[PDB]
Formats: structure tokens, C-alpha cells, sequence
């Protein structure tokens, strides 16, 4: 379930994060593919 | 990882089997006499432990 959050607008970030829930209770990289930007962005071994 | 791996009762492995009762018995049990005692546990029966 994830949100997009923009550096500034009052907090700043290095350039943004992609936030995001996820139910698997498994230690796992998680991998968010942009293929219209052939970008990915990643979090190895996301929280619970 | 513990708290992720949940089991099916009738398994060894779990909390509440009977393995989990034996060990507890056997934790507490062992102590209920001296280590040079004729009525030690463990020397009772060694292939318990």
C-alpha cells in the first residue's frame, strides 16, 4: 500500500521517500519498478 | 524470527506439545537432587538428557 512523500514541503528529504505497508511478516528487498522511467526503487530487508 | 513462524498443534515443535512438556520437567526435575546422588536424574537415566 504505498504513498509517494515529496522532499520540503516543511520536511525536508533527500530528494523523497516511497512509502509503503506491507503485510508479509517475511524479511524480504522490496523492489518497486518504474518501467516507464526504467527506475527502481528499492528497501532491503523492509520492516514489518 | 520467532514470532513469524507459527505451527500446527500435533507438532514437536510446538509451545504446548508434549516435547515442551517434557521440557520442563526435565529443567526443573534434574535439580530435585544432588549431582553425586544415587538418586540423580541424569544418572538414573543418562539417555534422558
Amino acid at each position: 500500500y504505498p504513498v509517494y512523500q515529496y522532499s520540503g514541503n516543511t520536511s525536508g528529504l533527500n530528494q523523497g521517500r516511497l512509502l509503503f505497508h506491507r503485510d508479509t511478516t517475511y524479511p524480504s528487498k522490496v523492489e518497486a519498478w518504474i518501467p516507464g522511467a526504467k527506475r527502481s526503487l528499492t528497501n532491503q530487508n523492509a520492516a514489518i | 524470527g520467532r514470532a513469524s513462524q507459527y505451527v500446527a498443534p500435533g507438532t514437536v515443535s510446538s509451545m504446548f506439545s508434549p516435547a515442551a512438556y517434557l521440557t520442563e520437567l526435565y529443567r526443573e526435575a534434574r535439580n530435585l537432587h544432588a549431582s553425586d546422588s544415587v538418586y540423580y536424574l541424569d544418572t538414573r537415566r543418562p539417555d534422558l538428557k
